[PDB]
């Protein structure tokens, strides 16, 4: 089973190249090197982000998409920058500019047929395709324009596969660009018919963790991505290794979801310390049972507590025992139970694979759906609609073929998006 | 002829696994005859574990089947197109078994109903063996839903749309859950780490109490065809519960003045026996026993004497009697991995109870609630289904619960 | 401004080829009480009952009637076509109907824009222009049926300030008179009779959308009116399992499309739950009935159903359909 990545962004790429600066060191590779595992089992399903060439090189079968060619060479010359067949940076050399339609219409349109036909080559280089994985942002029209201007072309091209979303959802108080959020509106307008699976990501909650949580001072970007690289390494390839009861994408695509409107994802890393000193003989799946399912240790922006629970997918990986995995979950369907809504009997889904990662015993990885995204997306609908109504600089856009009507289409679709989660909170 | 048998599921795969494993301990096969069986599942990983170390040596590779597609753990999706492609090859491969055994006794079925893959496989295999050898032996056990100790979300609805093919393709079904086995080993094999690799083995100690030595080398036999026609009342398919007792520890539990009468009262106390039917208002038809160890009949026509005149664990009114006796000479046999007994007298039991209604109240209702929503409804429109086949697994379990009223206690 | 919903029930008279292979009646028309008797014991009220007598001027007077005097009173007007596909759809909206022949067997279509230019130029005060546009939705895209090729991936749906469902990429003509409205329908149907231009493959399986539309203006209170023309697919469900490979996205339009219609129809089915989200974003026919499924529109159901026994259990599930979201 085959799945290949996508880069868009500048966030996009340093999420892709920190996820692949550790998913590599999972198998054991050298950057130029090759397979350096002691064991066999690192081995034993390489053919699902890897190529074989020459026995040395194995070459990460992604997709290298910017507007701008200084970030990507900033990428190359880096720490990995070796491991990339460069013909897979596809780039022009014109404006990144941080209008959404820029990327959709016009500037991202002069290089849409060149990523098609690199998706076109790369799918059916191989055996059967699995799954596709998007990582970019919606703060620009390369990961928010031009990103749902592939997908939305992959998906009448290829309706069969899964379509990973791997989003960077501005946090509303802590807000890096005044002139966003318009570009929010436009991508989530064409992310909801696209699509299956969003995990929707926030900086701020990233920041919770890792500076008030974790100890650690300075909140260097490294350590953001890092976090993002752990939190989607123990979703795919974990469940493409030996297992005790392994899944897949499909499986939590049909578990998470009620309806095909595709219901967007929250994920979550569980096992969070302090660097050396929280060694604390707290090591088993119920401490991290409960670290999972506090208000932090959740990437979304919203409180995840206020407000029910549609499914809990819970990855595990580990050496460890299924009573202890399903008497947990117990708890958690009864101490919660209020808002954890009772008619779908079953709201946990159980992820088992048998390997620890390089050096913890034991982690897991926490991936929700619940009705606080509906306090989240009105929140960026209240910060869309609230500037939407002077107009005095927004007249960047309506040069580029953007029209009146696609706002305000884009607000309705986002709005009654908002509006079914308003009704399945109670 | 040793029931040919077929696996599917990566519980099914995994709980074949620690079965064969006691199967190829307790003949004392040597890893260099020929495995007996085939091993399908839609995922290669899970056959690629036996196909990696142990036991890979043992086997000729080129007679299982593996599928590159999907997991599709969805009743719709299993059953239907992604399914399609690999059940012509393991029609071939168990009719080249079919072949090559002479005389066969019949089919050995090991599933599950906890995700659609090793579900709608299932049901069309079972289908096409009920159109090809549908005169012989059908025995299936699947793992049953649990009540609340339940893993998968849709755990349900593939169970619900799974009551017709186990209606109309076997006639003998087992049907044992996790969760008093989890019962089990923090009671009475005291220990706190429960993992699959251990109820693998319970289910392949039960099974290894049915079939292997007995026909194999031997003499003493009992006929699976003199099971599936004194079992069931009538012939409505209906679901015995199978319960293997002495599961007390060979480490901690020197109980050691122990008989075969302990064990054969605890065979019929409620909470050992791994589902939630107990006699609380459930009524016995059919208690066919199997002892292997050894054997005095005076405690047989004790036991059974004792159990009679209780007045408790009333029987059915209107079965006089619903006995058969089963008797080995061989004791079981202890894996060294594993954490089983080691005694000289070992009994194993199986019977029809009333209240199996009960657990299908569990799982109905349970269905009833996420199908008022219409929950999930458009991956198995996705796959071609329809309201229809709802609606007529819903009244096939009201058949079926409506059968169990009647047929049970009510004279 | 906000009405309830009008329903008009239409038997069709039988066929002759749906007799020749001998089969009979399974309906009992009760015009006055407002039911009929299907089978034995299938008793299902409706507003207005027809028998298998009616023309298509009795139920332009029954309903199309009150629908133009609103319409031409600054409100949404709609009328869909809903039926088994034989049970006389086409009959029933009879866009610029020409091969039946006589004068009471052509539909509505011709009527309304026979009746619209008496009171235009009694209306000369107002400012008043009425554009017509024809469309067809197939496959979850869309088809200009008034122009030989437009690609659906470039043509898509938009939405106003107002909250009113805005097209985009649609021919309009400012019409004059019944001919152009005629002959842009025989170009309309000579360019899509089976489907767009193509062959056959259950072109009937599709659905067609057209719209007139009626704006107002003198102090100069924009309020403008619709009158439209919906063109449904069959009521007939198929289960189709094995067809083509994978292929069977067709039953996945139509079973998709018709299950989020059901879910809205049963949203209303329920006051409890017509407070609640109506799902239109599952398709694009429930999209383009958003305004026009209450509000200030206007709405006449009407489902063509079938007299004789053999579409018996089809015709019972098009008035379990009816009863409901008939209302
Ligand atoms: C022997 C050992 O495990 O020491 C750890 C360590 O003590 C802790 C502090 C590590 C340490 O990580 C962090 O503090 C951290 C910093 C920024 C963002 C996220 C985390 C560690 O950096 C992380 C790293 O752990 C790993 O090696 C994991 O396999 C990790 N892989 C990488 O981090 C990696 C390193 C080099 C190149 C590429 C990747 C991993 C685990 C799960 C999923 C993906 C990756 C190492 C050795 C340690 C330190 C350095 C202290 C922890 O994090 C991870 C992901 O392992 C935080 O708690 C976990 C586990 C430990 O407590
Ligand atoms: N007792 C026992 N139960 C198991 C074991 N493995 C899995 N189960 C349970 O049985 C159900 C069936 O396992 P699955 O892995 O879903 O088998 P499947 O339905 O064919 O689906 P796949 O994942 O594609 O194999 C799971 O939902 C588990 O809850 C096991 O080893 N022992
Ligand atoms: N966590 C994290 N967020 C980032 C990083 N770089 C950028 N972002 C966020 O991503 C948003 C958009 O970045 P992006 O669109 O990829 O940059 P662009 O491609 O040049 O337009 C910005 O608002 C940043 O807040 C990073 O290294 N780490
Ligand atoms: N009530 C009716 N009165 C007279 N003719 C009818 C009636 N209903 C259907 N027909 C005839 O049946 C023919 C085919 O019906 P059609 O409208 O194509 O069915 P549908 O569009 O529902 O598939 C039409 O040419 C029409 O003349
Ligand atoms: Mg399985
Ligand atoms: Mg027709």
């Amino acid at each position: 089973r085959e799945i290949v990545h996508i880069q868009a962004g500048q966030c996009g790429n340093q999420i892709g190249a920190k996820f692949w600066e550790v998913i590599s060191d999972e198998h054991g590779i050298d950057p130029t090197g090759s397979y350096h595992g002691d064991s066999d089992l690192q081995l034993e399903r390489i053919n699902v982000y890897y190529n074989e060439a020459a026995g040395n090189k194995y070459v990460p079968r992604a997709i290298l998409v910017d507007l701008e060619p200084g970030t990507m060479d900033s990428v190359r010359s880096g720490p990995f920058g070796q491991i990339f067949r460069p013909d897979n940076f596809v780039f022009g050399q014109s404006g990144a500019g941080n209008n959404w339609a820029k990327g959709h219409y016009t500037e991202g349109a002069e290089l849409v047929d060149s990523v098609l036909d690199v998706v076109r080559k790369e799918s059916e280089s191989c055996d059967c395709l699995q799954g596709f994985q998007l990582t970019h942002s919606l703060g620009g029209g390369t990961g928010s324009g031009m990103g749902t201007l592939l997908i939305s072309k992959i998906r009448e091209e290829y309706p069969d596969r899964i379509m990973n979303t791997f989003s960077v959802v501005p946090s509303p108080k802590v807000s890096d660009t005044v002139v966003e959020p318009y570009n929010a509106t436009l991508s989530v307008h064409q992310l909801v018919e696209n699509t299956d699976e969003t995990y929707c990501i926030d900086n701020e909650a990233l920041y919770d963790i890792c500076f008030r949580t974790l100890k650690l001072t300075t909140p260097t970007y490294g350590d953001l991505n890092h976090l993002v690289s752990a939190t989607m390494s123990g979703v795919t390839t974990c469940l493409r290794f030996p297992g005790q009861l392994n899944a897949d994408l499909r499986k939590l695509a049909v578990n998470m979801v009620p309806f095909p409107r595709l219901h967007f994802f929250m994920p979550g890393f569980a096992p969070l310390t302090s660097r050396g000193s929280q060694q604390y003989r707290a090591l088993t799946v119920p401490e991290l049972t409960q670290q999972m399912f506090d208000a932090k240790n959740m990437m979304a922006a919203c409180d995840p507590r206020h407000g029910r629970y549609l499914t809990v997918a819970a990855v595990f990986r580990g050496r460890m025992s299924m009573k202890e995995v399903d008497e947990q979950m117990l708890n958690v369907q009864n101490k919660n139970s209020s808002y954890f809504v009772e008619w779908i009997p079953n709201n946990v889904k159980t992820a088992v694979c048998d390997i620890p990662p390089r050096g913890l015993k034991m982690s897991a990885t926490f991936i929700g759906n619940s009705t606080a995204i509906q306090e989240l997306f009105k929140r960026i609908s209240e910060q869309f609609t609230a500037m939407f109504r002077r107009k005095a600089f927004l007249h960047w856009y309506t040069g580029e073929g953007m029209d009146e009507m696609e706002f305000t289409e884009a607000e309705s679709n986002m709005n009654d998006l908002v509006s079914e989660y308003q009704q399945y909170q109670d | 002829r040793e029931c040919i048998s077929i696996h599917v599921g990566q519980a099914g795969v995994q709980i074949g696994n620690a079965c064969w494993e006691l199967y190829c301990l307790e003949h004392g096969i040597q890893p260099d005859h020929v495995p007996r069986a085939v091993f399908v599942d839609l995922e290669p990983t899970v056959i690629d574990e036996v196909r990696t170390g142990t036991y890979r040596q043992l086997f000729h590779p080129e007679q299982l089947i593996t599928g590159k597609e999907d997991a599709a753990n969805n009743y719709a999706r299993g059953h239907y197109t992604i399914g399609k492609e690999i059940i012509d090859l393991v029609l071939d491969r168990i009719r080249k078994l079919a072949d090559q055994c002479t005389g066969l006794q019949g089919f050995s079925v090991f599933h599950s109903f906890g995700g659609g893959t090793g579900s709608g496989f299932t049901s069309l295999l079972m289908e096409r063996l009920s159109v090809d050898y549908g005169k012989k032996s059908k025995l299936e056990f699947s793992i049953y839903p649990a009540p609340q100790v339940s893993t998968a979300v849709v755990e349900p609805y593939n169970s619900i749309l799974t009551t017709h093919t186990t209606l109309e393709h076997s006639d003998c079904a087992f049907m044992v859950d996790n969760e008093a086995i989890y019962d089990i080993c923090r009671r009475n094999l005291d220990i706190e780490r429960p993992t699959y690799t251990n109820l693998n083995r319970l289910i392949g100690q039960i099974v290894s109490s049915i079939t292997a030595s007995l026909r194999f080398d031997g003499a003493l036999n009992v006929d699976l065809t003199e099971f599936q026609t004194n079992l069931v009342p009538y012939p409505r398919a209906h679901f015995p519960l199978a319960t293997y007792a002495p599961v007390i520890s060979a480490e901690k539990a020197y109980h050691e003045q122990l008989s075969v009468a302990e064990i054969t009262n605890a065979c019929f106390e409620p909470a050992n026996q791994m589902v939630k039917c107990d006699p609380r208002h459930g009524k016995y038809m059919a208690c066919c026993l199997l002892y292997r160890g050894d054997v005095v009949p005076k405690d047989v026509n004790a036991a059974i004497a004792t159990i009679k005149t209780k007045r408790t664990i009333q029987f059915v009114d209107w079965c006089p009697t619903g006995f058969k006796v089963g008797i080995n000479y061989e004791p079981p046999t202890v894996v060294p991995g594993g954490d089983l007994a080691k005694v000289q007298r070992a009994v194993c039991m199986l019977s029809n109870t009333t209240a199996i209604a009960e657990a299908w109240a569990r799982l109905d209702h349970k269905f009833d609630l996420m199908y008022a929503k219409r929950a999930f409804v458009h991956w198995y429109v996705g796959e071609g289904m329809e309201e229809g086949e709802f609606s007529e697994a819903r009244e096939d379990m009201a058949a079926l619960e409506k059968d169990y009223e009647e047929v049970g206690v009510d004279s | 401004e906000e009405a309830p919903v009008r329903v008009a029930l239409r038997v069709r008279p039988l066929l002759p080829k749906e007799l020749l292979h001998g089969h009979q009646s399974c309906l009992q028309v009760e015009p006055g009480l407002g039911r009929v008797t299907l089978g034995r014991d299938r008793h299902f009220g409706f507003h207005v009952v027809l028998a298998e007598d009616a023309g298509q001027e009795a139920v332009y007077q029954a309903c199309v009637q009150p629908l133009l005097e609103a319409f031409f009173e600054g409100f949404n007007a709609t009328v869909f076509a809903y039926g088994q596909t034989g049970s006389g759809k086409t009959y029933t909206m009879g866009e610029a109907s020409v091969a039946s022949l006589l004068e009471d067997e052509q539909g509505i279509v011709p009527r309304a824009m026979a009746e619209a230019f008496k009171l235009i130029d009694e209306n000369d005060l107002l400012d008043c222009l009425v554009h017509v546009s024809y469309l067809e939705v197939y496959k979850e895209e869309f088809r200009d049926l008034l122009e030989v090729g437009t690609a659906s991936r470039d043509i898509q749906l938009r939405e106003d300030e107002r909250g009113n469902v805005v097209l985009c990429g649609v021919k309009e003509v400012d019409v004059e008179g019944l001919d152009e409205v005629l002959s842009l329908l025989e170009m309309g149907n000579a360019a899509r009779h089976t489907g767009a231009t193509h062959l056959n493959h259950l072109s009937s399986r599709s659905h067609t959308v057209f719209t007139v539309t009626l704006e107002q203006r003198g102090p100069g209170q924009l309020l403008v009116s619709k009158f439209h023309f919906v063109d449904l697919a069959g009521s007939e469900r198929v289960l189709k399992t094995g067809s083509t490979g994978e292929r069977l996205k067709e039953s996945i339009q139509i079973n998709s499309s018709l299950l989020a219609l059901g879910n809205v129809i049963s949203a209303l089915g329920d006051p409890q739950r017509r407070g609640s989200h109506i799902p239109y974003r599952d398709s694009k026919i429930t999209r383009i009935l958003k305004d026009s499924l209450g509000g200030n529109a206007k709405t006449v159901m009407i489902a063509c159903v079938s007299p004789s026994s053999s579409d018996f259990d089809e015709t019972l599930n098009t008035l379990n359909y009816a009863s409901r979201a008939q209302n």
